[PDB]
């Protein structure tokens, strides 16, 4: 009781500690999973796709496709009824990627829990895990709460490269997924955070501290200081010069660092959770009237709508097999 | 002492990797279509 | 008196540093912060396709600031310079997308002379001289969508539409001529600001929570993963990573300019017979064509 | 289709544009071989 | 509007001579 | 000495950076010789590579070919409409620049490990010697304005260029009087660079590119005797720190300026780069779309004509950005009003709807998500030489503002960081 | 932050406690007297209160409270005396609670001048007793109004008590007893624990933060029960859930009620006379909660409008004479190809894109539509303008006429009361995810964040 | 024979097996 605790609490080449036990198993369940249905697993009778190294596939294209839509949202465990322990119809069923799926989760929580042990037993504040809540949180939403709200598993993410690439793309058609604020506070989010990552690591290194003589400086007995190895006075006079505005006290900075890539990602999954309830954004109906009363009016988003709908119709009969979608040449959406 | 059980081993598991698909055991495993076998004639 | 406005110029005292590319980007500042807001409250509607069927980008023309555009310079100007004395009236200027070129070609110097103003302000604090090298990653991106892609395909209106909707519009239309998802130059876009969201999250997490010592930030940190550590290394590779996959995915636009395109897997897996088996790739070709079959006004190869 | 009495210097040839990059791998096959000093 | 291409092509030599005997001076 | 980080101050991933002390100017002379062999052992490997796998039915640019059409744009072993003679030729030349190769690598070899570690004599350069440096400028000008000539020598004695331009297709031709005049020559200096003008990318003729390369060649010559007789005036002291990274820098945005003109030029221009070699230009690939749509229906009077904004018969649809397009099999189509109507109607020679058949399946004006190509995708030369050089343009821009800054700091003494 | 201060001071927590117990019962009060205010009692059929933006009158009606002073009930009828428990008296009784809260806050602000070995126990047997007593007495009728439960056609719901199902029948989610078996389970279980805890037994911000654990648990779970639809989120309450509209299954509903009545003796247009109006209107596509907008506020009467009624159902044939089926919208599509297929499986006809050819056009297919029941029973339309006009109404399930002047309705559709209650309470999930995570964190870590 | 050794041969001995198949498919004629 604590002599598990101790053995779990030890000073080795990779901590473990009690987040280690649903960390370390769930997390290696599905990476392994993974690569095992990406290796040997078709979707040809969830999809009438080809997604393994198996089949022909490149990295680029395999993936652990979504359950077949008759699955509904079964857990599709091995041993329950939809499979009864047949591996071979489990893995045709799509049950690797409820398996994957639902480890992820608890890989994600058991990560998280492991950066709380850690906080914990070194001494420090827990922010790491307070920034890892959205990267959770943008998985929950994303790969659980989306499909849940959905019909079935099926129009969840498939854990592959080109599988999320239709993914982003059924979003637009399906979902007009750009408009929606939520994801346009996301993208800001990270294209921010990307430049605060940028930005920020190039005012430090252009505003290091002159210490040895090397014309290399990453060895200028300042690089285990820490921030101190920088000036902190020759940055800001460059940046509310340059800008007009610099970040004046490190402590906000790095806060800030912090706040504006989670909070956008926090965004992006109530974007995503309004959509699970098929709930998007921005119709514009003055918009879309006056170019059905006036064939002169168009504007960018009228133009969205007429994508959107080519998309819509192109990309469903292939997309959702087991809908058995008929569109004849004529129905079809053009420019032509 | 360390090295003579890697050079047995590990050819052996790439061995076994290799001739779980060239012998076609791999399809059958996880139920993955042949190449002539996605279209039933 | 000359050295007095060079001593100005040059003065590292004002609010904000001017310096000689300053000087060379104020007008130009100028002009494009002006043409811009104007013509994207009150453009007339621009024949963006040449073909007599006008887009309205602006606002008072139905749009909202979400949809307004200033409409990127008509398909029949092509890449022809149109200045504003060079059309015949100042409508036929306007109808033709008179006022993206004016904003494009404005803003585009602007940002270069932004480029050698953050050099030349570090050079006269004493600093090392490459945060201009950070900026020069979102310069590259937008010159490729506003000035590379379109010198590539032959015309100003397949550059990047300066609104919120017509840069989605972008977008997709992008996706259906080049499938960029397929691009690897894109790929590592993502990477690069995904992953730049990811460690400013993480840089900004460790160093606010270790605020009372690195000592306990890398006992943290050696421990969260398996046991950098020189903050030195570490900045650089905050400013390398985001910066460098921002010039792989600006040089990916840039070459998709001359339809050096994604990777096209549709029809690449076959069974015993010659059957297509469809991937996801055909399945991602098939959503491109969805987009694809609208943006095209005639297409040659398709019933 | 390459001239008929140099047909057999042939796969010499396939290799002789990529001579170039195993220099830059050479490089750094030194700088391994002297400790990156 | 043949009156603002010269007033744009003065503009432009100005500014642009600016920026080049800036940088002529030397610092 | 100089060989570690720690007499040298720069480490093993910027080692290079060692050889910018005049100490090591041998070794910095062996560093750019055997670097040349490099340039000329692929130069001579890949047209041999392209020489081996060349089969003569496909023209040039159906196979991978871009040192093939630059000898074929010599007139090296082609005939009439861009036709291979004898592949020998291009043997030939593909030996030679190995053999050039094994010259520069083992001179290279030679100072970067047996001679002298540095130079002494007329060879002994500081990067801080303001005459020195320039001498070896004004050797290095005269040398390429001797090579400028050289070509225009060979243009219009010893063989000549293929002219794509020459009636009824295109055929190998002496360049027999190129334009000396100061004004045709330097006015596409002055012409813009958008479309329509071009600046120099709109050249389009070899008497013109011949003519231009007399006034480089003759103009290098003097400006190299310029430097070798007249040391850096007083003016050009404190314009720039007079250091190696400094002139380095120069050297990556002048270069950087190029390749960027050369994407430019290997994707508009079909003069310099002929499309019986290189493929056609998008531009012109959508003009021959258009031009064989006419010639199929009748077989702005149609649906394929329209008025350009200068009121010209063009091209109608998408292919009206194009209408600037020129191109030797449709030139004998064009009147004085842009597209002429009386010679679309019979004026067309078998061979100008032959030619623009070929560049037909060349134009993006279809489908990308099915396959936008003839078999298969098809990227053409024109798009991998733009692409590359495109690329290479943008890094060494990168690189060039790289080196300017650290030249800047490094002189200034800020390139290590700052005071505390 | 701010509200630090009661930090110090359990007495001062009480009252910041009850000051919130006001504002909820005080908005609980008065939000359903908005919706009282709003509604129209009119048509239990064609206007339920799910059509009507109603939030908290299903949740009122749910547990017995389903009739108006005014006489009205929310199920059909319109009782003399509707007894005293009414949606006003529960509406008013929340808002005299309230502001006697608001005067119970009051003195415990000033006046909390005035133990957890004892406290959680003291609290788990009142919830427990509570819980007991709601599944044992309210629920099972036995003391009190019982429960809304209907057949899972959703047409004749009513207020009834409600036997505890004690077995595996019980964890069935469309099973109300159940929810009744499980209130009198866990209420026992909750006294058991609780008087186990009182004689068998630090940081209060670990208390909120364990708290706000259960409470955004608690949040999936009721968004996701709201959503998919169990005993506890009858249809009559909260319309038809999005999986219902999947799977035709009122659709299916009806097919077999017409099936099995044309083989009894009757004629198609005696059969289609005999789906009720309440039946057809839940196989309609409007009604489905998942084809609202984030932004498209309001009640689904806001939307598509008032219903009129019926047209009855659309039955089409080409030229041959052969019964065509329009392939109905799924609830992906804002906009979905028309397209009318036979019985086998093959286009017969469609509405195309352009016109360009059609050569399956209605006009040249020759295709008509004939009405069974409802408004336009017995009526055949032959004209393309009537059948295309059908067609697309008959892509949304069975066609209605629609009143869109009553509530100014602007044709877009909005989500139910079930589709906002689920998607609130996933926001609510997420964000009490946060907040606790936050206060687990400070709780844990109250010697490193002071 | 704790973690060390099973950390090491849970994650090289599959990814030997897999790296076995994976060559084994690109000489697959179809
Ligand atoms: C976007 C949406 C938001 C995100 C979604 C997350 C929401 C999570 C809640 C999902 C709600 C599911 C409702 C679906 C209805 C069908 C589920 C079902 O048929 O599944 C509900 C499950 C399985 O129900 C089974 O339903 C079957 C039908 C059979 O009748 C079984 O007997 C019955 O157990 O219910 C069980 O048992 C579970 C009960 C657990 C009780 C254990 C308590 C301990 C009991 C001590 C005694
Ligand atoms: C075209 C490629 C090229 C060429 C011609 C050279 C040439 C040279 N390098 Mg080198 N180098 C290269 C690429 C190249 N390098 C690359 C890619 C790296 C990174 C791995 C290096 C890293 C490097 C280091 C660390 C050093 C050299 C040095 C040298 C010089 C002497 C080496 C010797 O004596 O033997 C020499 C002239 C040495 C030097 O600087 O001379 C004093 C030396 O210290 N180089
Ligand atoms: C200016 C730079 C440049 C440009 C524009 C090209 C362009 C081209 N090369 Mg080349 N090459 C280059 C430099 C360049 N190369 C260098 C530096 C090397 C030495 C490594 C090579 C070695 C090389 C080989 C061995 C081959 C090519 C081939 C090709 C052709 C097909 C490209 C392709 O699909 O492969 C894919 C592109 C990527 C993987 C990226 C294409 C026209 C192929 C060809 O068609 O031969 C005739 C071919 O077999 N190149
Ligand atoms: C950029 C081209 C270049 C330059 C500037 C030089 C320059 C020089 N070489 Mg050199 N060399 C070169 C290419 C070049 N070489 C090539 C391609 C080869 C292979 C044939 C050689 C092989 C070579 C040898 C064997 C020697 C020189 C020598 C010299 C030095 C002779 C000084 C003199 O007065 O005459 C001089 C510094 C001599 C020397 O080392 O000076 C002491 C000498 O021994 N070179
Ligand atoms: C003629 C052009 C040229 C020349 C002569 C130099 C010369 C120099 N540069 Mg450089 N640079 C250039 C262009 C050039 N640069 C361009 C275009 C860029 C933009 C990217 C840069 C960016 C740059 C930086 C950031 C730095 C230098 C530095 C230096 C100095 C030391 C570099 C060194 O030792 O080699 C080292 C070589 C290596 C470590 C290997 C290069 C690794 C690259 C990234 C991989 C190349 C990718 C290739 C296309 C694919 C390979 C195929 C694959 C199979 C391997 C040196 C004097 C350093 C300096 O400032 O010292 C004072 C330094 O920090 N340069
Ligand atoms: C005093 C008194 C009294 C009286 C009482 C009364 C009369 C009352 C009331 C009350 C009321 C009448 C109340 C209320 C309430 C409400 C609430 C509590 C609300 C709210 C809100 C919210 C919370 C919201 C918010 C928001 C918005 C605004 C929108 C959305 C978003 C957000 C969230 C931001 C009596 C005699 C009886 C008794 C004794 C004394
Ligand atoms: C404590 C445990 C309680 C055990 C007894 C609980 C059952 O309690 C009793 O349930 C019955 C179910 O028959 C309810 O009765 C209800 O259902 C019956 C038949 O099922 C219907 O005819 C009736 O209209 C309805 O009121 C009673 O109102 C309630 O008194
Ligand atoms: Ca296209
Ligand atoms: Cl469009
Ligand atoms: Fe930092």
């Amino acid at each position: 009781i604590k002599q598990l605790d101790d053995w779990l609490k030890r000073d080795r080449f990779v901590f473990i500690g009690w987040s280690g036990l649903l960390l370390f198993p769930c997390s290696f369940l599905a990476i392994g999973a993974w690569f095992t249905g990406t290796t040997f697993v078709t979707s040809w009778y969830t999809h009438g796709l080809v997604s393994s190294y198996l089949e022909g596939c490149n990295f680029l294209t395999v993936a652990v496709s979504t359950p077949a839509e008759s699955m509904g949202h079964s857990l599709l465990l091995l041993w329950g009824p939809e499979a009864s322990g047949d591996f071979v119809r489990w893995c045709q069923i799509g049950g690797l990627w409820t398996f994957t799926a639902l480890h992820g989760v608890f890989g994600l929580i058991g990560f998280m829990l492991r950066q709380i042990e850690i906080a914990r037993l070194v001494g420090i504040r827990p922010y790491n895990a307070i920034a890892f809540s959205a990267p959770i949180a943008v998985y929950c939403a994303t790969f659980l709460i989306y499909p849940l709200g959905q019909s079935s598993w099926f129009f969840g993410p498939g854990f592959g490269v080109s599988a999320i690439f239709r993914f982003l793309l059924f979003f637009q058609g399906f979902h007009n997924y750009t408009l929606n604020p939520f994801h346009m506070m996301g993208v800001t989010g990270v294209l921010g955070g990307a430049l605060l990552c940028a930005i920020h690591g190039a005012t430090v290194q252009n505003t290091l501290f002159r210490d040895n003589q090397s014309k290399n400086t990453f060895k200028g007995f300042s690089t285990d200081q820490g921030e101190e190895t920088y000036s902190m006075v020759t940055a800001n006079r460059f940046w509310s010069q340059i800008f007009g505005i610099a970040f004046s006290n490190k402590r906000w900075l790095h806060f800030f660092m912090l706040f504006v890539p989670v909070t956008g990602l926090w965004m992006s999954a109530i974007g995503m959770a309004g959509l699970a309830f098929n709930l998007r954004a921005y119709d514009f109906v003055s918009q879309e009237i006056r170019a059905a009363e006036d064939p002169e009016f168009e504007t960018f988003y009228t133009k969205n709508i007429l994508l959107n709908e080519g998309l819509r119709a192109w990309l469903s009969e292939m997309d959702q097999p087991a809908k058995k979608f008929v569109f004849p040449d004529e129905v079809l959406p053009r420019g032509f | 002492r360390y090295w003579i059980i890697h050079s047995i081993t590990i050819p052996a598991l790439f061995i076994a990797g290799w001739l779980f698909v060239s012998t076609g055991l791999a399809y059958d495993a996880f139920g993955t279509p042949r190449p002539n076998e996605y279209y039933p004639s | 008196t000359w050295d007095r406005f060079c001593n100005w110029v040059t003065s590292t005292e004002n609010r904000l540093y001017i310096g000689w590319f300053g000087v060379l980007m104020l007008p130009l500042l100028g002009v494009s912060i002006t043409v811009f807001v104007t013509a994207f409250i009150a453009a007339p509607p621009v024949d963006i396709d040449g073909i007599r069927e006008p887009l309205s980008g602006s606002l008072l023309y139905g749009n909202n600031i979400i949809t307004a555009a200033v409409v990127p310079t008509s398909n029949a100007i092509g890449l022809h310079f149109y200045p504003i004395w060079e059309a015949a009236t100042l409508d036929e200027w306007l109808y033709n997308g008179g006022p993206y070129q004016m904003i494009a070609f404005h803003y585009i110097p602007a940002l270069l002379c932004y480029l050698g103003r953050e050099w030349e302000l570090s050079y006269r604090l004493g600093m090392r001289p490459w945060i201009c090298i950070a900026y020069s990653a979102p310069v590259a991106a937008t010159i490729s969508v506003f000035l590379i892609y379109p010198i590539g395909q032959g015309s100003f209106s397949d550059g990047l539409p300066m609104g919120i909707s017509g840069t989605f519009n972008f977008m997709f239309v992008f996706q259906a001529e080049h499938n960029i998802l397929m691009h690897p130059f894109h790929m590592l876009g993502v990477a690069g600001v995904l992953g730049g969201s990811l460690f400013c999250a993480m840089h900004g997490s460790l160093v606010t929570s270790s605020l009372v010592n690195i000592l306990a930030a890398h006992g943290y940190f050696g421990r969260l993963i398996f046991q950098f550590n020189n903050s030195r290394q570490l900045h650089f590779f905050l400013a390398a990573w985001p910066v460098v996959c921002i010039w792989f995915v600006a040089l990916g636009i840039s070459t998709m300019a001359f339809n050096l395109n994604g990777f096209n897997f549709n029809h690449s897996v076959l069974d015993s017979q010659g059957r297509v088996l469809p991937s996801w790739a055909d399945v991602v070709n098939r959503a491109s064509l969805g987009f694809e079959v609208m943006h095209e006004r005639n297409a040659h190869n398709f019933p | 289709e390459l001239p008929e009495a140099y047909r057999a210097f042939g796969p010499l040839i396939d290799v002789l544009p990529i001579l170039p990059i195993f220099f830059l791998l050479l490089a750094f096959v030194w700088q391994a071989s002297v400790g990156f000093r | 509007m043949v009156t603002l291409k010269i007033v744009v092509y003065l503009t432009v030599s100005f500014f642009v001579g600016l920026f080049i005997f800036g940088f002529l001076s030397g610092d | 000495p100089g060989y570690d980080e720690a007499t040298s101050g720069y480490a093993w991933w910027a080692g290079n950076a060692r050889l910018i002390t005049p100490e090591l100017t041998g070794r910095f002379l062996g560093a750019h010789v055997a670097h040349a062999g490099l340039v000329a052992l692929w130069a001579g490997g890949m047209l041999l590579f392209e020489v081996s796998h060349f089969n003569l039915s496909k023209p040039m640019y159906e196979q991978g070919c871009i040192l093939m059409p630059h000898i074929a744009t010599l007139g090296i072993g082609v005939g009439q409409s861009g036709e291979i003679t004898s592949m020998f030729p291009f043997f030939a030349i593909g030996v030679a620049h190995l053999i050039g190769s094994a010259v520069l690598g083992i001179g290279g070899m030679y100072h970067a490990i047996k001679g002298p570690e540095k130079l002494y004599g007329f060879f002994q350069f500081d990067w801080t010697d303001r005459a020195k440096v320039a001498q070896i400028l004004g050797f290095h000008i005269a040398i390429l304005g001797i090579f400028a000539l050289l070509f225009a020598a060979k243009a219009m004695y010893w063989g000549g260029l293929y002219d794509p331009w020459a009636p009824g297709g295109g055929d190998v031709r002496l360049v027999t009087n190129p334009t000396l005049d100061p004004r045709i020559i330097f006015g596409y200096l002055i012409k813009r660079p958008t479309g329509g003008e071009g600046w120099i990318v709109s050249v389009n003729n070899l008497e013109d590119i011949i003519g231009g390369h007399i006034w480089i060649g003759c103009i290098l010559i003097a400006g190299g005797i310029w430097h070798i007789l007249v040391p850096p005036l007083r003016w050009t002291y404190n314009l720039f720190p007079w250091t190696g990274e400094t002139y380095l820098s120069q050297s990556l945005g002048n270069v950087a300026g190029q390749a960027f003109i050369a994407a430019a030029f290997i994707w508009f221009n079909n003069t310099a780069y002929p499309s019986v070699f290189y493929g056609p230009t998008v531009p012109e690939s959508s003009q021959a779309q258009s031009f064989v749509f006419l010639m199929r229906d009748q077989g702005g009077l149609g649906k394929y004509l329209q008025r350009s904004p200068t009121g010209e018969i063009i091209f109608g649809g998408e292919t009206m950005r194009f209408w600037d397009a020129r191109a030797p099999w449709l030139e004998p189509l064009r009147g004085k009003n842009g597209l002429d109507l009386d010679k679309l109607q019979h004026d067309v020679q078998p061979w100008q709807l032959r030619r623009a058949a070929e560049y037909m399946t060349h134009s993006p004006i279809g489908s990308l998500n099915s396959v936008a190509g003839l078999a298969f995708n098809y990227v053409s030369p024109r798009t991998w030489l733009a692409s590359a050089h495109f690329i290479f343009g943008f890094f060494f821009l990168v690189g060039h503002l790289w080196h300017a800054g650290r030249a800047r700091a490094a002189a200034a003494g800020f390139e290590t960081g700052l005071d505390r | 932050r701010v509200h630090t201060s009661v930090l110090n001071d359990p007495g001062r927590l009480i009252a910041v406690h009850i000051m919130h117990n006001a504002l909820c019962a005080g908005f609980a009060g008065s939000m359903l007297l908005f919706e009282l205010a709003l509604f129209d009692p009119s048509d239990p059929v064609l206007n339920p209160m799910w059509r009507q933006g109603c939030f908290l009158m299903p949740f009122v009606s749910r547990l017995g409270v389903v009739n108006s002073w005014q006489g009205w009930s929310v199920t059909g009828e319109t009782f003399t005396n509707p007894g005293f428990w009414t949606f006003e008296t529960v509406a008013i009784a929340h808002i005299i609670f309230s502001g006697l809260s608001f005067l119970a806050a009051c003195w415990h602000w000033v006046y909390w001048d005035v133990d957890l070995p004892k406290v959680f126990g003291i609290h788990l047997t009142l919830a427990g007793i509570l819980c007991f007593g709601f599944g044992a007495f309210h629920l099972t009728g036995l003391f009190g109004p019982g429960m809304w439960v209907s057949d899972p056609l959703g047409l004749t719901g009513h207020i009834q008590g409600v036997a505890p199902e004690w077995g595996a029948a019980g964890f069935d989610p469309h099973n109300p007893g159940g929810v009744v078996a499980h209130h009198i389970a866990l209420g026992i279980v909750a006294i058991i624990g609780g008087l186990f805890h009182i004689f068998v037994r630090g940081n209060i911000e670990g208390t909120l933060a364990s708290g706000l654990a259960v409470f955004f648990s608690g949040a999936f779970i009721a968004a996701g029960t709201m959503w998919y639809g169990t005993a506890t989120t009858p249809i009559e309450l909260w319309g038809p859930t999005r999986y219902q509209w999947d799977q035709g299954f009122f659709q299916q509903a009806i097919s077999r009620q017409v099936k099995a009545s044309i083989s009894d003796g009757k004629s198609p247009s005696e059969a289609w006379s005999e789906i009720p109006t309440k039946l057809a209107f839940y196989d309609y596509i409007g009604n489905s909660p998942a084809k609202g907008g984030l932004f498209r506020v309001g009640r689904m009467v806001d939307g598509d409008g008032l219903p009129t009624g019926w047209l009855g159902h659309p039955v089409f044939k080409d030229g041959e004479g052969r019964e065509l089926t329009v392939r109905r919208m799924p609830n992906f599509f804002e906009n979905f190809p028309v397209v009318l297929f036979d019985q086998d499986g093959i286009v017969r006809a469609d509405i195309p894109f352009r016109q360009a050819e059609s050569k399956y056009g209605i006009e040249q297919t020759g295709v008509t539509v004939s009405f069974y029941g409802g408004e336009l029973d017995g009526q055949t339309f032959s004209d393309p303008k009537d059948v295309k006009k059908y067609a697309r109404r008959a892509q949304l399930g069975e066609p209605f006429e629609f009143d869109r002047s009553v509530y100014d309705s602007d044709g877009l559709f909005r989500t139910s009361n079930r589709g906002f209650f689920a998607f609130f309470h996933v926001i609510f999930g997420l964000l009490w995810f946060f907040g606790h995570i936050w206060h687990g964190l400070r709780a844990l870590f109250q010697d490193v964040f002071s | 024979f704790t973690i060390r050794w099973l950390a090491i041969h849970a994650l090289a001995i599959p990814s030997v097996f897999f790296l076995g198949s994976i060559a084994a498919m690109q000489f697959i004629q179809r």
